[PDB]
C-alpha cells in the first residue's frame, strides 16, 4: 500500500490534557497512533512517520524512523495542557517531510487536534498550498470544543486537496470511545492511505 | 626545492631505529659506531647531523638497514 | 590464532613524550614511540613494557 | 645615525665579498652509472634470495 | 589552466603558432612556464616544444639545454632530449649530440630512452666515422637491447632509435623547414 | 576448526619456551629456547593450569 | 571635557568647579578614585591632579560624530602607514 | 570548565568544505550544518573531527527549523566504535556569520554534549584568512567570541605539507616572515576601524538603537590611546633604540668579518688552482 | 596509464586515522566512482572499527558498513565502495598475503576495486607516502608477482588550498604585539655574551687550522664545535629579532596615537 513518509502531529493541549475517552485524550491519542502506525508499517514496511510537538514550544518528538522507535519515542509524556503550534508544527512537519528518508516516499501528515486551533485562513491555506505544492498527504485527528471544524480544518483538507490522498483527507473525531473503530471509517486510515 | 630535498629526506630518520654509540669517523661523512646488537660498522652520516655534537662515543640513532647514523 | 606475540622491554628512558629509549628485554636498545592511551606519563625509566 | 651608517658599511663589505668571492669552477656530476648498475645487481640478488 | 593539459598543449600551441622562428617572449614564456610549473611533463613538454619555436636555430639549443641538460629533474632532463634531438634531427652537432650521452646514462631508462631516440633522430645518415659515436650509440642500443637489466623503456627507444636510424632502408632522412617549413614533418613528432 | 589448526599447529617447527609469569590481568610472558621473551596476550592453545613457570 | 591629552587640574580649579574650599579637594579626589570613578594620582607639592583615566558613561547622536571623525583620522594613519611600508621591502613579500 | 583558547584541526575545515560543495548548498540563501568531535575537557577546546548533519530551514526567514536527532545519536556511537576518544562537542554552520535560530539550537545540542560550542567555517574564503570563527553561549545568553587557530597534528602536518606544498611560502629565514606578519596585521587593523566607523554611522542613521555598552568601550579605546611624544616617552624609545643599535652594530659587523674570512678562503682555492693548472699546462 | 585521483578530504582523513591507530594496522573503506577503465576516483572515506586482531576479511563489518552507507545517503554522498585503505606503519607500502586474500574478497565485489596502503610513521612532512594498487623493498613480497602497482593524483580546488594556507599563518592582534622588552634585553645581553666566549674560539681556529687541510680538518671539527657556524648563526637571532622589535615599535609609536 503506502510507500510514503508520514508525520504524526500531537497536540498535548487543552484537549489532550483532558480525557476525551480512556484514559486521557492525550493517552487516547497514544495507542491509536501505534494502531495507526502499525497499519502504517503494515501498509508497507519502510512506511515512515514523524512525531512532533507544537504548542508554545513546537518540536519533533522523534522523527524519520519505521518500526517501534517512535512508539519508543512517543512513550514519554509532553506538556499536557499545551497550545497550538499547528501551523508552525505543520510547517515543521512539512519541512520534516522535505527531509523524509529515501524519497519516492510521498509526504504524509497525521494530526491530532487537542488545541482550540488558533490560526488564520490564508496561512492555513498557504500551508494547504505549500502542502499541495510539496504534495503532502494530509489527514487530521480532531476532536475539538464543539469540534474544531466549520473552521480552518474544514477549509484546509479541502484547500490542500486537488487529489484526495495525494493531498488531504479529513476526519474530525466525535465524542466518546471507539477511536480505532471510529477512524476505521475515516481516511485517516484504510480507504486511500 | 632546496628546502624540499632536505625535508623529504626526513623519512630517513623514521622513528623505530636502533640506538648506537658513536665510535670513530674515518673522515668526512663517515664513521664507525657500535650497535647495541654488537655490530660495529663503517656507516654514513646524514648531512643534517649537526656534527659538532659528536664527541668520541655518542649514544646514536641508527637507521636499520640503511644502517647509518641518524 | 592470528593473534600474536608482543616484544618485552624496560623503558631505558623517554626521549620525547612519544620518543623512547628502550633496551629490548631480549637485546639491544631502540628508539621507539608510545601508542596513545598508554599514558605517556606512566611510561618511565626502567619500566617493563 | 653613526650606527646606521656603519651597518650599511658592514653589509656592503658583505655583499661585495659575496658577489666577488662567488667567482676552478667545473668538474661536476655526483651519482654514477657503473655504481648504479652494481647497486641494481645487489638489489636483484637480494630479491632472488 | 589549473590543469596541466591546457598548459601542456599551450606550449605545443605556442609551438605550432611560433614554431620555426623564435619568438623570444614565447620562448621566454615557455621557459618561465617550464620554470614556473609544478607538473614536470608540462615543463618536459614545454622544453620539448621549445625546439619547435627554436627549430630554425638548433645553434644555441645545446647551449640552451646545456642548462636543462643539467637539472635535478628527469622530466626536464627528459624534455631536453627531444627538442635538441629535434632541432638537429635533420642536422649535425655531435657537440649537441654529446651533451645527451650523459643523459643517455641518466638513471631513468625513460630518460636515456628519450636520449636514445633524440640522438638517432639526429644521427640518421650521419654515421660511420663521419660520426664515430654512432657505433657506441648503435651498440648502446644493442648493449641495452642485449641488457636484460635495461628496461623496455630502455630497449624500447633503443630498438626504435636503432630502427629510426634504419628507417626507410636507413637510406632516408628527416627534414623540416631545412627552404620552407612542412607541417607534416612536424606532426609525427 | 581442524583446518587452520593443522596449518598453525601442523607446523612441526616448535620453539620450546619456559613460561615465566602467568599474569591474570589471561596474559602471560614466555622466554623462548632462543632466549627471547615475548608477552603473548593469548596463551592460545593451553589451559591456565597447564600454565605455570 | 578637558581631554584628550590635557587631563590635569590644579586644586583651585576643582575648588571653583565644585565650590568646595580647597582642603577637602584631595578628599574628594581620593574618594572619587576609591569608588573606581577615576584613576590617577595627586601631586600636592604643585597641587596638580593627573587623572590617568575616567569612566565613560554615554552620549547622544552628535557626540557620536566626533567618534566617527576620530576613527577616520586613525584610519588614515593605517592606510598611509601600511601602504607606505610595502615600497621599501617589496623585495620581502609572500 | 571555563575555556579560553580554541584549537582547530584542518580536517574539520576540508571536511566541512566537502560538505558544502558536496551538497550544492547555495551561499546566498542557505547554509550547511554538521557537528564537531574533539576534546572539551580542559580550559582549551581541541577540535579534531566532524561530520555532516542534514537539516532544513523554514522557507525564507525561518521561524522553525529541523535537525535530525536520530541521525545524530545514530552516527555518534558509530563514530565511538572508531575512535572512542573523540567526544561530541558542538556544531557548525558554514553560513558567513551567525543567524537567528542559532542561539535556539545550541540549547538543543546541550542535550547531546556538555558545554557545546559553535564555530563558523567560511566556505567562500574570498575574505582574508581564518575562515573559522569560534563562539560559545554565556548569560541574556549571547555568543561570546573566542580566539581560534589552525593547529596541525602530526598527521595533518604530513598531509597539508604534501599538498599545500605546491602553494606554500618558499621564503623561510625569519626576517621576511616577521616583516610580513606585521603588514598582515596592519591590513587587519584598518579593517576593524572601518567596521566601527560606518557602524556608528548606522548608529546615527541605520536606526542606531543605542548600545551604550559599545560606546563605553569605544571611549575606553580612546582613553587607552597612547598619546604623547612626551619628554618621557621621547626618552624611553630613544634609550631603547640605542640598545638595539649596539646589538646590530655587532651582529652585522662580525658577520661581515665572517664573509671576509670566507672570501679569503676562496682566493686561496683560486690561487692554488691556477698554480696546479698552469703547472699541468707544461706537460 | 591507469590512475586514481584522491580528493584532499580523503587523504587527510586517511593520514589522521592511520596516525591515530599506531601501531595496529587499521582499515577503512573508500567511496568513489570509476570514470573509465583508466581511472578510479576516490572522493570520500570512512573508518572501520578495530578488533582483537589486525586487518582481515571479517574485520569488514557489514552492519557497520551499510549502517554508514544509508546514513550517508541521507547526506547525498552516494557512491560505490571502490577500494579499501589500510596501513602498514613502519613496514612501507606492500600487501601481505593476508592483505591479498581480503583484496580478493574485494575483487569479487568489483573487478576494479583497489587496495590503498598508507604508512603513517615514515610518511614524512615532505612527500607523504601513499600507495594504491591491485592484484593479478616491496619486491620481496612480489610487487610485480602476485599484484601490481598503480598511480595516484589529487583532485583540487583553489579554495581548499586557501584554507590550508592560513594553517601556518598567525593571529589577528598579531603584528602589532611587542614582546616583553626587558626580557628581550636579556637575549641581546645574554646572547651577545655567549657569543663573546665564541669570538675567541673563531680566533683560535683561524690561527690554528690556518696551517692544515680538509682530511686533517674532519679530525678537528667532527670532534668539537667550530665557532664559525656559531657567530654567523648567532648573529641571525640578534639581527632579525632586533629588527622586528625595533620595527614593531617604530610602527606602534607613529600608528597608534
Amino acid at each position: 500500500m503506502v510507500l510514503e513518509s508520514t508525520m504524526v502531529c500531537v497536540d498535548n493541549s487543552e484537549y489532550m490534557r483532558n480525557g476525551d475517552f480512556l484514559p486521557t485524550r492525550l493517552q487516547a491519542q497514544q495507542d491509536a497512533v501505534n494502531i495507526v502506525c502499525h497499519s502504517k508499517t503494515r501498509s508497507n514496511p519502510e512506511n515512515n512517520v514523524g512525531l512532533i510537538t507544537l504548542a508554545n514550544d513546537c518540536e519533533v518528538l522523534t522523527t524519520l524512523t519505521p518500526d517501534t522507535g517512535r512508539i519508543l519515542s512517543k512513550l514519554h509524556t509532553v506538556q499536557p495542557k499545551g497550545k497550538i503550534t499547528f501551523c508552525t508544527g505543520i510547517r515543521v512537519a512539512h519541512l520534516a517531510l522535505k527531509h523524509r528518508q529515501g524519497k519516492n516516499h510521498k509526504m504524509r501528515i497525521i494530526a491530532f487536534v487537542g488545541s482550540p486551533v488558533e490560526d488564520n485562513e490564508k496561512d492555513l491555506v498557504k500551508l494547504a498550498k505549500r502542502l499541495k505544492k510539496e504534495k503532502v498527504n494530509v489527514d487530521i485527528i480532531n476532536f475539538g470544543e464543539e469540534e474544531v471544524n466549520t473552521e480552518k480544518l474544514t477549509a484546509f483538507v479541502n484547500t490542500l486537496n486537488g487529489k484526495d490522498g495525494t493531498g488531504s483527507h479529513l476526519v474530525t473525531v466525535p465524542p466518546g470511545p471507539s477511536l480505532a473503530d471510529a477512524l476505521i471509517s475515516s481516511p485517516i486510515l484504510a480507504g486511500e492511505g | 626545492e632546496f628546502l624540499h630535498a632536505q625535508e623529504e629526506v626526513k623519512r630517513i630518520q623514521s622513528i623505530p631505529l636502533v640506538i648506537g654509540q658513536f665510535l670513530e669517523a674515518v673522515d668526512q661523512n663517515t664513521a664507525i659506531v657500535g650497535s647495541t646488537t654488537g655490530s660495529n660498522y663503517y656507516v654514513r652520516i646524514l648531512s643534517t647531523i649537526d656534527r659538532e655534537l659528536l664527541k668520541p662515543n655518542a649514544s646514536v640513532a641508527l637507521h636499520k638497514h640503511s644502517n647509518a647514523l641518524v | 590464532l592470528q593473534s600474536v606475540g608482543q616484544i618485552v622491554g624496560e623503558v631505558l628512558k623517554q626521549l620525547t613524550e612519544e620518543k623512547f629509549i628502550v633496551k629490548a628485554t631480549n637485546g639491544p636498545r631502540y628508539v621507539v614511540g608510545c601508542r596513545r592511551q598508554l599514558d605517556k606519563s606512566k611510561l618511565k625509566p626502567g619500566t617493563r613494557v | 645615525l653613526a650606527f646606521h651608517q656603519r651597518i650599511s658599511f658592514c653589509l656592503d663589505i658583505h655583499n661585495m665579498s659575496v658577489k666577488a668571492m662567488r667567482f676552478s669552477y667545473n668538474k661536476d656530476l655526483e651519482s654514477a652509472e657503473e655504481r648504479r648498475e652494481r647497486e641494481q645487481q645487489d638489489l636483484e640478488f637480494a630479491k632472488e634470495m | 589552466d589549473k590543469d596541466p593539459i591546457l598548459r601542456r598543449s599551450g606550449m605545443y600551441t605556442v609551438a605550432m603558432a611560433y614554431c620555426g622562428s623564435g619568438n623570444n617572449k614565447a620562448i621566454r614564456r615557455l621557459l618561465h612556464v617550464a620554470v614556473s610549473d609544478v607538473n614536470d611533463d608540462v615543463r618536459r613538454a614545454a622544453v620539448e616544444s621549445l625546439g619547435f619555436i627554436l627549430f630554425r636555430t638548433p645553434e644555441q639549443c645545446p647551449s640552451v639545454v646545456s642548462l636543462l641538460s643539467e637539472s635535478y629533474n628527469p622530466h626536464v632532463r627528459y624534455g631536453a632530449a627531444m627538442a635538441l634531438g629535434i632541432c638537429c634531427a635533420g642536422t649535425g652537432n655531435k657537440e649537441a649530440i654529446n651533451l645527451l650521452e650523459p643523459m643517455t646514462n641518466d638513471p631513468v631508462n625513460y630518460v636515456r630512452q628519450g636520449a636514445l631516440i633524440a640522438s638517432a633522430l639526429i644521427m640518421i645518415q650521419q654515421t660511420e666515422i663521419t660520426c664515430p659515436k654512432v657505433n657506441q650509440f648503435r651498440q648502446l642500443y644493442s648493449k641495452v637491447i642485449n641488457d636484460k637489466h635495461d628496461d623496455v623503456m630502455a630497449k624500447f627507444g633503443a630498438i626504435l632509435a636503432q630502427g629510426i636510424l634504419d628507417a626507410g632502408g636507413h637510406n632516408v632522412t628527416i627534414s623540416l623547414q631545412s627552404g620552407h617549413t612542412h607541417m607534416p614533418s612536424v606532426v609525427g613528432v | 576448526e581442524n583446518s587452520e589448526k593443522i596449518k598453525v599447529n601442523k607446523t612441526l617447527p616448535y620453539l620450546v619456551s619456559n613460561v615465566i609469569e602467568l599474569l591474570d590481568v589471561k596474559c602471560a610472558v614466555i622466554k623462548t629456547s632462543t632466549r627471547q621473551t615475548y608477552f603473548l596476550p593469548v596463551i592460545g592453545l593451553v589451559d591456565a593450569e597447564k600454565l605455570k613457570p | 571635557t578637558r581631554p584628550a591629552n590635557h587631563r590635569q587640574l590644579t586644586f583651585e580649579e576643582i575648588a571653583k568647579s565644585a565650590k568646595i574650599t580647597v582642603n577637602e579637594v584631595e578628599l574628594l579626589v581620593m574618594k572619587a578614585l576609591s569608588v573606581g570613578l577615576v584613576k590617577g594620582s595627586i601631586d600636592e607639592v604643585d597641587k596638580r591632579v593627573h587623572m590617568t583615566w575616567v569612566q565613560p558613561r554615554v552620549l547622544d547622536l552628535q557626540q557620536i560624530k566626533g567618534m566617527k571623525d576620530r576613527l577616520e583620522f586613525w584610519c588614515t594613519d593605517v592606510k598611509s602607514m601600511e601602504m607606505l611600508v610595502e615600497h621599501q621591502a617589496h623585495d620581502i613579500l609572500t | 570548565l571555563a575555556v579560553q583558547k580554541v584549537v582547530v584541526h584542518p580536517l574539520v575545515l576540508l571536511s566541512v568544505v566537502d560538505h558544502f560543495n558536496r551538497i550544492g548548498k547555495v551561499g546566498n540563501q542557505k547554509r550547511v550544518v554538521g557537528v564537531l568531535l574533539g576534546s572539551w575537557q580542559k580550559k582549551v577546546l581541541d577540535v579534531s573531527n566532524s561530520f555532516a548533519v542534514p537539516f532544513d530551514e523554514d522557507d525564507k526567514d525561518d521561524s522553525v527549523w529541523f535537525l535530525d536527532h536520530d541521525y545524530l545519536e545514530n552516527m555518534y556511537g558509530m563514530f565511538k566504535k572508531v575512535n572512542a576518544r573523540e567526544r561530541i562537542v558542538g556544531w557548525y554552520h558554514t553560513g558567513p556569520k551567525l543567524h537567528k535560530n542559532d542561539i535556539a539550537i545550541n540549547e538543543l545540542m546541550k542535550r547531546y554534549c556538555p558545554n557545546s560550542v559553535l564555530v563558523i567555517i567560511d566556505v567562500k574564503p574570498k575574505d582574508l584568512g581564518l575562515p573559522t570563527e569560534a563562539y560559545i553561549s554565556v548569560e541574556s545568553k549571547t555568543f561570546e567570541h573566542v580566539t581560534s587557530e589552525i593547529g596541525a597534528e602530526e598527521a595533518e602536518e604530513v598531509g597539508v605539507e604534501h599538498l599545500l606544498r605546491d602553494i606554500k611560502d618558499t621564503t623561510v629565514g625569519t626576517l621576511s616572515q616577521r616583516i610580513t606578519n606585521q603588514v598582515h596585521g596592519l591590513k587587519g587593523l584598518n579593517s576593524k576601524l572601518l567596521d566601527i566607523r560606518s557602524y556608528l554611522e548606522k548608529v546615527a542613521t541605520g536606526k542606531l538603537p543605542i548600545n551604550h555598552q559599545i560606546i563605553y568601550q569605544l571611549q575606553d579605546v580612546f582613553n587607552l590611546l597612547p598619546d604623547v611624544s612626551l619628554q618621557e616617552f621621547v626618552k624611553a624609545f630613544y634609550l631603547k633604540t640605542n640598545d638595539q643599535m649596539v646589538v646590530v652594530y655587532l651582529a652585522s659587523l662580525i658577520r661581515s668579518v665572517v664573509a671576509l674570512h670566507n672570501l679569503i678562503n676562496n682566493k686561496i682555492a683560486n690561487r692554488d688552482a691556477e698554480k696546479k693548472e698552469g703547472q699541468e699546462k707544461e706537460e | 596509464a591507469e590512475q586514481v585521483y584522491i580528493s584532499s578530504l580523503a587523504l587527510l582523513k586517511m593520514l589522521k586515522h592511520g596516525r591515530a591507530g599506531v601501531p595496529m594496522e587499521v582499515m577503512g573503506l573508500m567511496l568513489g566512482e570509476f570514470v573509465d577503465d583508466y581511472t578510479v576516483r576516490v572522493i570520500d572515506v570512512f573508518a572501520m572499527p578495530q578488533s582483537g586482531t589486525g586487518v582481515s576479511v571479517e574485520a569488514v563489518d557489514p552492519v557497520f558498513q551499510a549502517k554508514m552507507l544509508d546514513m550517508l545517503k541521507q547526506t547525498g554522498r552516494p557512491e560505490m565502495v571502490v577500494g579499501w585503505y589500510h596501513s602498514h606503519p613502519g613496514f612501507g607500502c606492500w600487501l601481505s598475503g593476508v592483505d591479498i586474500n581480503t583484496q580478493q574478497s574485494f575483487e569479487a565485489l568489483s573487478e576494479r576495486a583497489v587496495a590503498v596502503v598508507v604508512d603513517p610513521i615514515q610518511s614524512v612532512k615532505g612527500k607523504v607516502v601513499i600507495d594504491a594498487f591491485r592484484l593479478i623493498q616491496a619486491l620481496i613480497h612480489g610487487l610485480n608477482r602476485h599484484y601490481y602497482s598503480i598511480t595516484i593524483n589529487y583532485r583540487k580546488n583553489e579554495l581548499e588550498q586557501k584554507m590550508l594556507l592560513n594553517l601556518h599563518k598567525k593571529s589577528w592582534m598579531e603584528g602589532l604585539t611587542l614582546q616583553d622588552y626587558s626580557e628581550h634585553c636579556k637575549h641581546n645581553e645574554s646572547v651577545v655574551k655567549e657569543m663573546l666566549e665564541l669570538a675567541k674560539n673563531y680566533n683560535k681556529a683561524v690561527e690554528e687550522e690556518d696551517k692544515m687541510t680538509p682530511e686533517q680538518l674532519a679530525i678537528k671539527n667532527v670532534g668539537k664545535q667550530d665557532p664559525k657556524r656559531h657567530l654567523e648563526e648567532h648573529v641571525d637571532v640578534l639581527m632579525t629579532s632586533n629588527i622586528v622589535q625595533c620595527l614593531a615599535a617604530m610602527l606602534d609609536t607613529v600608528v597608534f596615537k
